[PDB]
RNA sequence: UUCAAAGCGGAGAGGUA
């Protein structure tokens, strides 16, 4: 009963990904419930990875400047925060950056371990002049949703680390539409078409599978316990 | 005048 | 406070129906059920105003398609008037009146056409639906969005003979923006300066009448005043039933058809009894009042009557002076304070026939408020004119002005007479 | 125990009174007496506040 | 103020082109403060003038040095408005022309006019000249919008409007914060604090940029560069810009997706419902810098010393001091934290007392500057003082429930809800909206220009165009604004390829779905791009509470003021309201136990804490003060 | 939650001393200052059943001060019910309000019994109602209960009682504005009605079925009424069922 | 990990059933997803039994009244359309009614086969008075949702069997609400309260179990393939 | 046994509802 297949797949210049799926046959009004459940779970309840803290060599607050660098610290923290990254291990990882001389520092200059990988090695991070160097350390983490800074992480072990508001959202747009696929007698059958845009951390197929697995675990405790 | 001194006003619940 | 089953209202529900339903619920069920009913209605309205998707656009502002021809006709009349003025046929104080009256009548015609157009083409229009239902809009505001702004006034009280012939949908010109800013500034300064006067008046009222507290039950009198409806001659403004609620009768009232009594002495009047008194004739009822009660430096419970917030006789030790002062003073800041149009009535005959006026009515030559000359009539006489198929049975009034004299040819919808509808002659 | 039930009970107490300002004083006296008599360290239904307790008791006495 | 009346606060027919008829305050100052118009100037006698072009035989001479004329001069002439249309910058078209003769409005043939105004915006000021589609607005809401445009807050990353009016680049060049190159050369060194430009063998030009300074009202005054190293630069080109300007021009707000429809009661009576994207995308966030000061003086008992040896304090409260008693740069300070440690020589062993300065309650942020001044170093100080210490603390504020938002057309509002992005209504492509506004507020106040602005912003976003429209644009056609907006929307629909963008049955409306259930609303609604501003009235500065604090000296009543733990005043109108209710015990408790019954306050507090009954009050102190004052007479 | 912990301090201290035995007042104040989790658990049960008085700046009549029951919210703004705005003359574009609390038993009983916002139905200047749906609720009721010549799917369908019609509309099978016949034994009030009976059909057995424009009463021979039907709209059924359910429950 | 509990469980005036459930703790936004997905399926996608066709003898045409009966055809057709029946077989059945005498006819007089059970045994259908005979024949079928015939009203006459619009819904009303269960100063927590009204054919706990069983099988095939 | 060191009046200008 009912099949799901993929019609289109693409990849943009930011290394994002797009996918279109066709699910049919449904039964007269079951298109909307399935589609909206999928859209609500995909846009809200998925786990991702983000940069949560960064130490810059020579500064201690966000309203400072480094000589020879075209950007201030506040304008670098807002570029590092948008660095999309995908970790295989379930642990915090630390990446290191050290650039010197006339260059444009780019996300290809950050070197994590053999576990974490960068998705877009053309992200822009600051511009350097002749005789200025940049040293940075980044810390990545797992999570879900939007996490604000709480000023209670005053641990002395993590000394002189600047904290950021973290955003873990691997899916950026979902759309769906239900069409009539009447075979011809009277049966009034449905067909759902679903479009997913991701940021490159995970394929649209993996995102769809994760959402469908979360929904089943949501609706299974009510199956026979009641 | 009871307001100025700080007494119960002769109207309402302070009638009697 | 129960047992009264609601009626199935099979009709549309605007603000007046909601107010009526709330009043009925309070009168029949009490003060704790009205809150529940109001909360349920609020929830239902909030829920179903969102499913509708009510919005506002530029094409929702529908202008009638006959505006251009109306403006063209008005401008042709204005040109005729000014050409008459240039040749010396009329004086300067008549040209102003003519050009003011033309633009005062055109605006009324345009407003009628706008209102008729809304209710026929799109009766579920968002602007029409939200102005007719009583939610926020008005008629002086719908007029300025899709109709015509009209004649405005100087920074003094004078009138500028140049009208505004555009709405806010089409867009004003540089000249009309200034004329509008005049009145905008006048209103702003009025609002700024009214608050101090209102506050001072309320303070004086509170201090004059602070010691009026209810101490007695009855002074035992037989005096009162006569309550009657408030009428402006032919028309009534406030009916007697609205003025007779909560009062106490000082003498037994009687139906003017027989000897059936409707109330005894010393009896408060509810809504049912007020309606019963109003329906069965009767133009005056004698009631008690704080004006005529002889108590010790206050009022008594029987002379005051009901307390309107509770629909009951007043309690003992209630400060009625503070309430009276606050009630008079609260609407003080809401006292926000073109010529003969439809306040007269032109008589146009929709027939083509010869004139049979003769010399029956008293026709004295007269020069009207415009430059024209007509015949002024004071003797009420029924007009007789040969109106093609059959004669005329038209009736004039005292002080009327007739334009048509004998030996003329009247055509379809030609102006025939003017009748004043029912006095300060200034210099 | 609901707030709506308390509202209905207070409205019923207001009626059957003949004076609006005389019932508030009686309720206050009853509430003060109840709270004072609670001084015995047994905590007899201390969950309810004294004014609501007085309203409930006077409504029950109304039969 | 008591002598000015109705005649001085009015508009005179001689203000035309010299004083703006819109921009004024509301309240006691309405009509008593005014603003100079756009083209007016004052001569050496002290009279305001305004320019005109000459008209010869019905031909406008736009090449003959416009003449400036005062109010009395232009009373015998017939002067035409600035919106009259000419065919080749020459002969005046039409057959009847509006003119002003002796403070009256008439119409004449266009062979009999004398002068013509320079521009259609010659009558309004600079703040009112920045409102597009102004001729479709009421005058009161125009006043509101012009007044509210001057209370906006500079944001973290500014952005230009899409439907600007054309005067933005000129309103920003006078504040002196934009840097333009005088060189027509090359750029050799760019940095966050320095720019250098080299000419064609014409030496070097170097500029230094201000960084995170502070204004009179505690707002940032940053300056940032635009250019990159080795860039070809022409004369008069923008090189760096300030904190409230995009490249060259003013930028006070942001462009967001708007829909006009009611939500489930959250739009009620001017309330605003927004999305959660505006919070985590750092839209509408700003930086505010505060300054604190402490003074070390000398006393007859002795001098005062600034040191970290404060009595009755533990080492758990001296972590961030620099062994000299002054906090360190880059420290996070929460409420009740020591900034500078001071001791005074009291007379009473240890004879010193601690009154070091701490941050006021409700303040936090980073320490960014600790500049300090002292004698024996070349610094002038007020007499009797030894040193002065100034500390600067900065913080970043986000939009939240209770903040005020505004638009250019007079529409104000307070934010009441922040919805997660899956609850917001969405478009036929899956894009959730940013803000939902109530349509009940448009027709009763007559701001029709905001809908024009929204539709043109929608078209501009879909085309990437950034249109510019000048006020009073209907001298060229019968309905110019509607035709331009419709043509732009149709062109955007044809260029994009998506048919749902524009519909012919309902031009400005498209279909919108429900994010909670997935069902479409019954009728299409109006969506667009709106330019909204964030005002200086934030809810973090309006909340206050008190239980017990300082009292006045003479009357023994609680002090008043947010900054000194003040109480709320219970005026006499509220006393009248409580008297009308029949209340006797609430009033007596307010008047005595909670205000100035000097002995009943402590008894009431102790009775409440212990759980007993509150005892009866006595006579308040103000009555005794009045009796003493009357006896002294 | 930031104003309640300040206005209600002595009651919190008393409850902390009596239950959850602390010791003295200084320890309770240090506990409040430290922001222990127990503080909010104590406060939530301290403030229930305690009225609070709310006031707005130009108090023009006695309905400018009213008593409410508080609920702890998160944020820094006071939430006000939409049905009390015209009494206060309030509006959500910058307005501010002041909060006072009563201390003694008499003040509490008197605020509950004389000033509570749920017993202020009529106005003292004139006996007209003062708490009515005003702006966006009247628009919703007007839309729900209006009529639409288009969009009339399912017109002319017979239902038994009003709940059946509501259930048929809830799962989409009839429009919100269609004309349907329902069975309703009660009192009806139609607009544009014909008070004179119409289409009287004297059927067999002396049974008479009079057909009006909006009713189909069927009466027995010189006797009582046998049945009644009303021609109406599903939105009107919703409105009237809501009112009746609120009144009967 | 959440728990579901049954708070209240009543029984209406001998036919209907009422049930209220509380489900907690859920994430933020999951309450609306679960509630709406359950509501749609409960109200629109459960099977049931209803009366579809009926034949009445002695109709006395040119009117609609039946001799000797207080009611007419329309009233009896609306009375018999609310009968609540429950069948244990997937094949349609046939029922007969041959009451007589001065009595009140109820649902207990219908002689259905052993495979059909009447829920309410006293459901008013008519009142026979002194010398009239009532003959009836009813047909029962299986289906889902609210049906509707085309171009056929209720008070009419068709060939032999008269068709009706059946109500196959076993569930009459469903309500849900979402409340806060934060308990502290941490991530928001949802609680869902769900009320179900049933006509007596099923308990309000078998309806929930059936809805969950139907929802699990919709989302399961979207997990192991794509 | 004692408490205890943080509160102050006036004038002018502008703003919000
Ligand atoms: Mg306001
Ligand atoms: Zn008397």
């Amino acid at each position: 009963t009912f099949q799901v297949e993929c019609v289109e797949s693409r990849t943009e210049a930011d290394q994002g990904q797009y996918g279109r799926f066709s699910i049919e046959p449904l039964a007269r009004g079951q298109g909307t419930t399935v589609g909206n459940a999928l859209r609500r779970v995909l846009l809200s309840n998925l786990e991702g990875t983000a940069v949560t803290a960064v130490r810059i060599g020579g500064v201690n607050h966000e309203f400072a400047t480094i000589p020879g660098v075209r950007e201030d610290v506040l304008d670098i923290l807002l570029n590092v925060r948008e660095l999309v990254v995908h970790a295989h291990s379930p642990q915090p990882q630390i990446g290191r950056l050290r650039v010197v001389g006339p260059a444009t520092v780019t996300a290809a200059d950050v070197d994590f371990g053999p576990e974490v990988e960068v998705i877009n090695p053309n992200h822009y991070i600051a511009s350097l002049s002749e005789g200025a160097t940049l040293e940075m350390e980044l810390k990545v983490e797992w999570g879900t949703g939007y996490r604000a800074i709480d000023r209670s992480h005053d641990e002395t072990t993590a000394l002189d680390f600047l904290q950021l508001d973290a955003v873990f959202m691997p899916v950026r747009r979902v759309n769906y539409s239900v069409e009539d696929a009447r075979v011809g007698e009277s049966t009034a059958i449905d067909r759902l078409v679903l479009e997913v845009w991701t940021n490159g951390s995970l394929s649209p197929q993996e995102a769809l599978s994760q959402a469908a697995s979360c929904l089943v675990a949501l609706f299974e405790p009510l199956k026979n316990v009641s | 005048e009871n307001v100025i001194i700080g007494r119960l006003i002769p109207a309402g619940t302070g009638f009697k | 406070e129960a047992k009264s089953a609601p009626i199935f209202r099979n009709r549309v529900i605007d603000k007046k129906q909601l107010k009526k339903l709330i009043g009925w619920t309070f009168a029949h069920y009490g003060t704790a059920k009205t809150a529940v009913v109001a909360d349920d209605l609020k929830a239902l309205g909030f829920r179903y105003a969102t499913r509708a998707g009510v919005s506002i656009s530029i094409d929702d502002l529908k202008v009638p398609g006959s505006k251009a021809e109306l403006l063209e006709s008005a401008e042709k009349r204005i040109q005729e008037t000014e050409d008459r003025y240039t040749r010396g046929e009329i004086t300067e104080v008549e040209r102003f009146q003519k050009v003011i009256d033309t633009w005062a009548n055109t605006n009324d015609e345009l407003t009628d056409r706008v209102v008729k157009n809304f209710r026929e083409s799109d009766p579920l229009n968002s602007v029409y639906m939200m102005a007719f239902s009583g939610a926020r809009g008005n008629i002086s505001q719908v007029r300025q969005l899709v109709g015509m702004r009209g004649l405005m006034a100087n920074p003094q009280g004078e009138i500028i003979d140049l009208p505004i012939k555009t709405n806010f949908r089409e867009g004003l010109t540089v000249t009309e923006y200034i004329i509008s800013s005049y009145g905008a500034r006048k209103g702003l300064v009025d609002t700024a300066l009214r608050t101090a006067d209102s506050g001072y008046l309320t303070r004086r009222l509170v201090d004059v009448s602070q010691d009026v507290i209810i101490h007695e039950v009855d002074c035992g009198t037989s005096r009162g005043l006569f309550v009657e409806a408030m009428t402006d001659g032919d028309r009534i403004l406030i009916p007697i039933s609205q003025r007779l609620l909560g009062r106490v009768t000082a003498e037994a009232v009687l139906d003017p058809s027989t000897d059936e009594v409707l109330a005894e002495a010393g009896q408060d009047i509810n809504e049912d009894l007020a309606n019963r008194i109003e329906k069965a004739g009767i133009k005056k009822v004698k009631v008690r009042s704080p004006l005529t009660c002889e108590a010790a430096r206050s009022v008594c419970q029987k002379c005051y009557g009901w307390s309107l917030a509770h629909a009951q006789m007043v309690d003992m030790g209630e400060a009625v002076g503070i309430i009276a002062a606050q009630s008079i003073g609260e609407p003080g800041t809401q006292l926000t304070m073109v010529f003969t149009g439809e306040t007269a009535r032109l008589l146009r005959a929709p027939v083509a026939g010869t004139i049979k006026l003769g010399k029956k009515a008293r026709t004295r030559p007269y020069r009207t408020r415009h430059g024209e000359e007509a015949l002024l009539a004071e003797a009420n006489f029924d007009l007789v004119l040969e109106g093609k198929g059959r004669k005329e049975t038209f009736a004039i009034l005292q002080g009327s002005t007739i334009f048509v004299q004998d030996g003329d040819k009247v055509a379809a919808e030609a102006i025939l007479a003017e009748v004043p509808v029912s006095r300060t002659v200034e210099k | 125990l609901d707030s709506q039930d308390l509202l209905f009970k207070a409205e019923s107490l207001i009626v059957n009174s003949t004076n609006r300002y005389h019932v508030t004083l009686q309720i206050a006296r009853r509430a003060k007496q109840a709270r004072y008599e609670e001084m015995e360290n047994l905590s007899e239904e201390t969950g309810i506040k004294p004014v609501l307790r007085a309203i409930l008791e006077m409504s029950d006495e109304l039969n | 103020r008591e002598r000015a009346g109705f005649a001085v606060r009015d508009i005179h027919p001689s203000h035309y082109g010299r004083i703006c008829p819109i921009e004024t305050p509301e309240g006691p100052n309405a009509g008593l403060i005014g603003s100079l118009a756009t083209h007016a100037r004052v001569n050496d006698y002290g009279f305001i003038e305004t320019p005109f072009w000459r008209v010869e035989e019905g031909r406008v001479r736009k090449d003959l040095a416009p003449v400036y004329m005062t109010a009395d001069q232009e009373d015998d002439l017939r002067v035409a408005p600035g919106d009259v249309a000419t065919d080749d910058a020459g002969y005046i078209l039409g057959t009847t022309i509006p003119v002003r003769y002796r403070q009256d409005f008439t119409t004449t043939t266009p062979e009999r006019v004398d002068y013509v105004a320079l521009s259609p915006v010659q009558i309004i000021s600079v703040a009112t000249s920045l409102i597009p589609f102004l001729e479709h607005d009421d005058a009161n809401r125009a006043l509101m919008g012009s007044n509210m445009q001057r209370q906006a807050v500079p944001l973290l990353r500014p952005e230009r409007p899409l439907v600007g009016t054309g005067l933005e680049p000129q309103a920003a060049r006078d504040s002196g914060m934009v840097i333009t190159s005088p060189v027509d050369g090359t750029i050799s060194y760019v940095d966050a604090t320095h720019i250098e430009v080299t000419a064609d063998t014409g030496e070097k030009y170097g500029y230094a940029l201000q960084k995170y300074q502070r204004s009179n009202q505690d707002t940032c005054l940053n300056q940032r560069p635009i250019v990159f190293e080795g860039d070809r630069v022409q004369r008069g080109q923008v090189i760096a810009d300030g904190s409230a300007t995009e490249k060259g021009e003013l930028a006070l707000g942001q462009n967001i997706l708007v829909a006009y429809m009611p939500w489930e009661g959250y739009n009620y009576e001017d309330a605003i419902l927004i999305s959660e994207r505006l919070v985590y995308d750092d839209v509408y966030t700003s930086i505010h810098i505060e300054k604190f000061e402490i003074e070390a003086r000398q006393t007859k008992l002795g001098p005062e010393e600034i040191t970290r040896e404060i009595p009755n304090v533990g080492e758990d409260a001296l972590r961030q001091l620099d062994e000299n008693g002054i906090i360190r740069v880059g420290a996070w300070v929460e409420s009740g934290d020591i900034l500078v440690g001071k001791v005074t020589p009291k007379g009473e062993a240890r004879d010193v007392r601690d009154n070091s300065l701490r941050v006021p309650n409700g303040e936090k942020g980073r320490v960014v500057d600790v500049r300090l001044f002292t004698r024996e170093q070349g610094d002038e100080l007020p007499p009797g003082a030894n040193m002065v210490v100034r500390v600067y603390v900065a913080q970043k504020r986000k939009i939240q429930v209770g903040d005020k938002m505004a638009g250019r057309h007079g529409n104000k509002g307070i934010i009441s809800r922040i919805l997660p992005c899956e609850d917001m209504p969405y478009l036929p492509d899956g894009t959730p909206l940013d803000i939902v506004l109530n349509p009940l507020g448009v027709p009763s106040r007559m701001n029709v220009g905001q809908v024009f602005e929204c539709m043109l912003g929608w078209a501009g976003q879909l085309l990437d165009a950034r249109f510019k429209v000048t006020p009073f644009d209907e001298m060229y056609g019968a309905e110019a604004s509607r035709l331009t907006v419709n043509a732009k929307l149709s062109e955007a629909r044809e260029q994009t390829g998506q048919p749902w963008v524009f519909s012919d049955d309902e031009p400005g409306k498209i279909q919108v779905y429900d994010g909670r259930t997935g069902e479409p609303f019954d009728r299409p609604v109006t969506v667009g791009r709106a330019y909204m501003l964030k005002l200086v009235h934030l809810v973090d500065d309006k909340i206050h509470a008190r239980s017990t604090g300082p009292y006045s000296l003479v009357t023994q009543q609680p002090l008043g003021g947010k900054a000194q733990q003040g109480g709320q005043r219970f005026g006499e109108m509220e006393v009248w309201a409580l008297e009308a209710y029949g209340a006797a015990y609430i009033l007596q408790e307010l008047l005595t136990v909670k205000s100035d019954d000097m002995q009943g306050r402590n008894e009431a507090l102790n009775a409440i804490v212990k759980g007993k009954a509150i005892p009866r009050p006595g006579t308040p102190e103000s009555f005794k003060v009045l009796m003493r004052e009357l006896q002294s007479l | 939650r930031e104003m309640a912990i300040e206005l209600f301090q002595p009651f919190v201290i008393h409850r902390l001393i009596k239950n959850h035995s602390i010791n003295n007042i200084k320890q309770a104040k240090k506990l409040i200052q430290k922001n222990d989790p127990l503080i909010w658990d104590v406060l939530e049960e301290v403030i229930e059943g305690h009225p609070v008085m709310l006031n707005r700046a130009p108090t023009l009549h006695r309905l400018g001060i009213q008593a409410f029951e508080p609920i702890l919210v998160e944020g820094r703004a006071i939430q006000l019910h939409p049905l009390v705005c015209p009494a206060f003359n309030a509006d959500f574009d910058g307005d501010q309000m002041a909060v006072h609390v009563p201390l003694s038993i008499e003040a509490q009983a008197e605020a509950r019994m004389l000033m509570l916002a749920s017993g202020n139905i009529l106005s003292p200047a004139t006996g007209q109602p003062i708490v009515t749906p005003s702006q966006d609720m009247v628009l919703g009721c007007y839309y729900l209960t209006a009529e639409n010549p288009g969009a009339q799917k399912g017109a002319g369908r017979y239902f038994a009682n009003l709940e059946d019609a509501i259930r048929a509309f809830e799962q989409g099978s009839v429009d919100l504005h269609a004309w349907v016949w329902v069975r309703f034994d009660g009192e009806v009030e139609s607009e544009g009605e014909s008070d004179e009976p119409e289409s009287v059909v004297a059927a067999d057995d002396g049974t008479v079925t009079k057909t009006y424009r909006f009713r189909r009463i069927r009466e027995t021979e010189d006797g009582q009424r046998l049945s009644q039907y009303v021609k109406t709209t599903p939105g009107r059924i919703l409105f009237n069922n809501t009112v009746q359910t609120a009144l009967i429950h």
